[PDB]
């Protein structure tokens, strides 16, 4: 009499993977077959990639960046001359690192007014509390307030390549399209309404530490303030201690030449960020990107230890089967 | 010991006229079940976190555990509020029903609460008794209704009902002229047969001839009448009193052992709590000696914590870290191991094989509690008269024992009966097989106490020891088993009980005949406490099985002829003994292996959430940073990963459920609570701290490229633990799709329904989700860590590395 439903019943239709020797084992065998083909397609694609670092912190009582290494006279000028032994072909990608740098720190991370960065007319003028040693100066409120907007990367980086005679050629470098796209375009927008930005930034200060304000951080309109690209670059904070954010891209010439040809290279730093402090050192990176991002070999190797253990345990478990 | 007086003519101490079953009243429902809730560990563990995130300062906002416990404490009353609204509506019908009342010569139908004791009734065909009458008279002629106990004591006889002969002759005749009758009745008993009456009607002179009304005259509540006009009766008991209201006895067996492993899981998770905060505070304080890992002049502290009481930080960020972690106790197991029960015990009364077409009666469920007791039995106590043998033994309640056998319990058959009547019978029954010695401590063979010492001996130290499922078989009495446990405090040096309780262990069939029915209470309760915990289980049909099957551990009541005492008190009842088959076997094996890896996976998958969490405040400066968003950590155990469980453990048999009653020969053995043990158990927590620094070491290494993209662009701390949390989540989710052996349609629209509803919601939390927040934290974090072909691929691979311990047991669980 109860209602003989297959639900009620628990008789429901079902699949019941019935697993045998000749459906388990051949598992071990098409994915060694799939992970090494993949794992050997990426180690040979990061290795392909040339890139080359120069650390250029001081430190070294022999290096040209131990004169600003000290707090000194401001505006330090240290030149470090590298070498590029082979050519870099495509479009190339300049980084600077930072080790030793807890860009996610609680009371860092939070310390930005998200709000105020989206343009909000209202948090302009009154920025969180969040923000909170760097909310306020001199009875007026921080334009970018935050510890995160505070600290931010600024000493100038240029490369300079030297001809077949002993004068430097200048590399031109870019700034733009080096934050995402969303968060240049969306995320971050100015302050509602003005003509002239300054205007806009009226009730305001600059940050403690910054020696120029929002609005005069660029010329052309499209990158002066909370929509600069250094700016957002560095506000996306670092997910670990020892991390690198894009400084600028260099772009492949129509020509059938290398970006940066072989030679004696110089990397002249208008040295300014104290990290001499927290311990912590500052990296200049070139670099060649794939279509799996930078220099990496985890990927490669991971793949490969494990498309080559899942080889060798479906062999070790057919040598079972087969023979027993 | 009361009077009544029915015409109010004299020659409270009684209560009125309504029955309750329900626990709580509209008034004070909030408070008495938010009470009972917020006194079990998770449920007071998670209110002591939810008020220490509002006062002090902590990494998480108050959302992330105030909105997965208001959701889990809400549902866990809309369950427990309606399931209880019944009650109200199952008796709002009961006693609110018509009733014609007599007041004084005027027939008027009220309501069957306002119902007082000692008042005239009138019951045309086909209502139920509003109250525990005395019929004093009838209408027609002789007196006689037929009233048939179809709910009271299940026979279905149209039973006899004499009126009162003396008054007889009053017949619908204005009862109040001079009608004053001294029923001097005994105080209520719940016999529901014994009931002594005494009639004193004064007449104009005299008349107090004790009748001592009883069965014939007692007409019980809520018992139908049949085909009588009209009947004429006065209430002596109204309820609450009356033999009915008399027979509920709701108190807590329920306490299963999955359900008491659950308090050694949080026990355990707790001290993992205290750990993981306990060393990333001692490493917290010993990382910030240094003069710049605090305050490095980036994030330099503010003027307000630069000077708190570093005594008091040691403490608030003691709180901070236990806060921080504190989901690593699952916050929906309670409401899904208690909706599964609820909805899960619906196949035991669903199923037609539990339906007898004589009774007309499918199976009974009166409490959902033990479901995953009927699968972890290790004894079992019968009844001979009525369970084995009907009023020659029943239709199969020989080949069940068998099947008791081969499933590994040991069946003792505690009847109330003789011996030879029982154990010359029991040859039938087929507990005691042809080549089973029998071993017989019966009074024909006992009649000397110390012999039966010596025989304890003899038996034991020359016989039991110095030569058994097929072998051995016990025999007691009634008298004989008095002595081994009434009067065993004598001598200390070798006792008359703690010998007794070594064949008791051995010996698979047991037959004690003539046992009162307090023995058969003392027998669970011996058993109930050696060597561990025997998981007992006790199935009888008459009112003297009704203390062991309140004593053990689960009492399983037939509906059988004598009556529905021992069907009522019990937890489930079958309309057969042959039901004990699919009851334990299927049911059992079934509702046991759901429930114990339902709650091995809720504590499996808290700590891959929460060891990534951990491991990343090595590389914060230990500051307890949360890895994931906010709408991460309250979804994950609400939304992301409840629904896959709870569809498993009620829609999932791991063996087909038609080669588990075929096959007991070991199946009910290979779990003897094994599910849970402390095997089973560490290899949940090592695979899932495997897993855990999987999802953390395969992000962090692959988070040292410069760019996981082509055109050149980095990510942060929040396309850090998408990643780990995207790991997570399809680990998890992909650990139960290896798991399930028995895909219904429903497996598959919960778990591959719950993969693609995170990856729609984070597509869309990472859309116009601005307005009422101060984050955007995570704005297009998703989006944008899927348009990298290198973070598929680590995805990909960090899913199979963790999914690998468990493939390997696969292939090395299928072969030899
Ligand atoms: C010395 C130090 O810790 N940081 C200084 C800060 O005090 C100063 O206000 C800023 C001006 O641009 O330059 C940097
Ligand atoms: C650059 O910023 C650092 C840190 O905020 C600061 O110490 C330094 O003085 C700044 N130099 C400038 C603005 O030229
Ligand atoms: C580039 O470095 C060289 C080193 O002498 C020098 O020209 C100067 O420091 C830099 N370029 C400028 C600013 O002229
Ligand atoms: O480094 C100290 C220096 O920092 C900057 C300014 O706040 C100055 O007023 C102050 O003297
Ligand atoms: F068979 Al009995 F009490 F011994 F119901
Ligand atoms: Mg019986």
């Amino acid at each position: 009499r109860p209602d003989n439903t297959a639900f009620k019943q628990q008789r429901l239709p079902a699949w019941q993977p019935i697993l045998t020797a000749g459906t388990v084992l051949p598992i071990f065998f098409i994915i060694g077959l799939i992970f090494i083909p993949i794992g050997i397609g990426i180690f040979v694609t990061s290795n392909n990639i040339r890139e080359i670092e120069i650390d250029y912190t001081g430190t070294e009582p022999s290096s040209p960046c131990n004169k600003c290494l000290s707090p000194d006279v401001t505006p330090c000028f240290c030149t470090i001359n590298f070498t590029l032994e082979k050519s870099f072909e495509g479009n190339v990608f300049m980084y600077y690192g930072l080790s030793n740098f807890y860009q996610n720190h609680r009371r860092y991370v939070k310390s930005r007014d998200d709000s105020q960065l989206n343009g909000d007319s209202s948090a302009l003028l009154n920025p969180s509390k969040e923000c909170e040693p760097y909310r306020r100066n001199e009875d007026k409120p921080i334009a970018p307030c935050g510890a995160i907007m505070n600290s931010m990367f600024n000493d100038t980086l240029e490369l300079f390549l030297i001809g077949q005679d002993s004068y430097p050629i200048p590399i031109a470098l870019k700034k733009k399209g080096i934050a995402w796209w969303t968060d240049k375009n969306v995320k971050f927008r100015n302050p509602p309404g003005g003509d002239n930005l300054e205007e806009r930034f009226k009730g305001t200060t600059k940050p403690v530490n910054w020696l120029k304000p929002v609005y005069m951080l660029d010329s052309d309109p499209d990158n002066n303030g909370f929509i600069n690209e250094d700016f957002i670059v560095w506000m996306r904070t670092a997910a670990l201690p020892t991390f690198r954010k894009l400084y600028r891209l260099i772009e492949r010439k129509s020509d059938l030449h290398p970006t940066l040809p072989a030679g004696r290279y110089w990397l002249n730093v208008t040295y300014n960020y104290p990290v001499h402090y927290f311990d912590g050192r500052k990296r200049m990176i070139l670099s060649t990107i794939s279509w799996m991002g930078g220099k990496n070999p985890f990927l490669g190797i991971a793949y490969i230890a494990v498309g080559s253990i899942s080889f060798l345990l479906g062999v070790v478990l057919l040598v079972i089967n087969h023979k027993y | 010991t009361r009077t009544v007086f029915v015409g109010n003519h004299p020659v409270q101490r009684f209560c009125d006229n309504r029955i309750v079953s329900s626990k709580y009243t509209l008034w004070n429902f909030l408070p008495k079940n938010l009470f009972e809730q917020f006194r079990r560990i998770a449920n007071f563990y998670f209110l002591i976190i939810f008020l220490v995130q509002v006062t002090v300062d902590t990494p998480t906002s108050p959302v992330t555990s105030g909105l997965p416990l208001f959701f889990v404490i809400t549902v866990t009353a809309i369950k427990q509020g309606y399931e209880d609204w019944l009650r109200h509506r199952a008796d709002n019908e009961v006693n609110k029903s018509t009733v014609y009342i007599i007041e004084n010569a005027k027939r008027v139908r009220k309501e069957s609460e306002k119902i007082k004791v000692g008042d005239v009734v009138e019951v045309q065909a086909d209502e139920t008794f509003p109250c525990d009458l005395i019929l004093l008279s009838s209408c027609t002629t002789d007196g006689t209704c037929y009233v048939t106990t179809a709910s009271l004591d299940g026979e279905s006889n149209c039973k006899t009902h004499y009126a009162v002969r003396d008054t007889i002759a009053l017949c619908t005749a204005e009862s109040i002229d001079t009608l004053r009758a001294a029923i001097e009745c005994e105080q209520p008993q719940p016999d529901l047969y014994k009931f002594v009456g005494r009639i004193n009607i004064y007449s104009n002179s005299l008349e107090a001839v004790a009748r001592s009304l009883g069965p014939e005259n007692l007409l019980l509540k809520g018992a139908t009448l049949k085909n009588t006009e009209k009947i004429y009766g006065v209430a002596v008991y109204t309820g609450m009193e009356t033999k009915m209201a008399l027979n509920y006895q709701g108190k807590s067996q329920k306490r299963s052992a999955v359900e008491k492993s659950i308090n050694a899981f949080l026990i355990v998770y707790l001290f993992i709590l205290l750990t993981k905060a306990a060393v990333c505070t001692t490493l917290k304080y010993v990382w910030q000696s240094t003069p710049y890992n605090d305050e490095p002049w980036y994030n330099q502290k503010t003027q307000k914590e630069r000077e708190t009481l570093k005594v008091l930080k040691m403490f608030t960020d003691f709180l901070s870290f236990m806060v921080l972690f504190n989901f690593i106790i699952p916050v929906s197991m309670y409401v899904t191991v208690e909706m599964q029960k609820f909805l899960g015990s619906f196949f035991i009364s669903w199923d037609k094989d539990f339906y007898d077409e004589e009774i007309n009666e499918g199976a009974l469920v009166n409490t959902s509690d033990l479901n995953e007791e009927l699968g972890q039995v290790d004894y079992v106590f019968t009844d001979k008269t009525g369970t084995l043998t009907e009023n020659k033994l029943q239709d199969q309640a020989a080949e069940t024992i068998e099947a008791l056998h081969a499933a590994g319990l040991k069946v003792w058959v505690l009847t109330g009966d003789k011996m030879e009547t029982a154990k010359s019978t029991c040859y039938a029954c087929r507990l005691f097989q042809t080549n089973t010695e029998l071993l017989e401590l019966t009074t024909k063979t006992i009649e000397e106490s110390e012999r039966k010492e010596d025989r304890l001996h003899e038996l034991l130290i020359e016989y039991r020891k110095k030569l058994e499922h097929q072998e051995y078989g016990l025999i007691i009495d009634g008298s004989t088993l008095s002595l081994i446990l009434n009067s065993s405090q004598d001598s200390s040096s070798n006792n008359y009980k703690s010998i007794f309780l070594q064949i008791c262990m051995k010996c698979t069939a047991v037959l004690c005949c003539r046992m009162a029915p307090l023995q058969k209470a003392q027998i669970v309760r011996m058993v109930k406490n050696l060597k561990g915990s025997p998981i007992t289980l006790s199935i009888g049909d008459g009112a003297n099985d009704v203390s062991m099957i309140l004593e053990s551990h689960v009492g399983i009541g037939i509906k059988g002829k004598e009556g529905r005492q021992a069907a009522r008190n019990s937890d489930y009842s079958v309309p057969k003994f042959k039901h004990l088959k699919k009851l334990l076997l299927a049911h059992g094996h079934l509702y046991y292996v759901r429930i114990a890896h339902l709650v091995q996976y809720f504590f499996y998958k808290n700590l891959c959430f929460i060891l990534p969490q951990f491991l990343y405040q090595f590389f914060c400066g230990f500051s307890q940073q949360p890895l994931y968003d906010a709408a991460y950590l309250t979804m994950y155990n609400i939304c992301f990963t409840s629904l896959p469980i709870l569809a498993y453990s009620l829609l999932e048999q791991h063996i087909n459920i038609d080669t588990l009653t075929s096959d007991p020969r070991l199946y009910m053995k290979i779990s003897g609570n094994a599910m849970l043990q402390l095997g089973p158990f560490l290899y949940w927590t090592f695979l899932a701290a495997f897993e855990g620094t999987v999802f953390f070491f395969g992000t962090y290494f692959l988070f040292q490229t410069a760019s996981l993209e082509e055109n050149g662009k980095v990510y942060g701390n929040w396309t850090f633990g998408t990643i780990v949390f995207t790991v997570l989540v399809f680990t998890v989710t992909l650990k139960l799709a290896l798991d399930t052996r028995f895909w219904t349609w429903i497996n598959h629209f919960v778990i591959w329904g719950s993969l693609a509803f995170y990856v729609f919601f984070s597509f869309f939390w990472g859309g116009i989700i601005w307005p009422f927040l101060k984050q955007q934290r995570m704005y297009f974090v998703f989006a944008q860590m899927l348009s990298s072909v290198s973070t598929w691929l680590a995805i990909i691979l960090l899913i199979f590395i963790s999914l690998f311990p468990e493939i390997l047991l696969i292939v090395l669980k299928n072969v030899r």
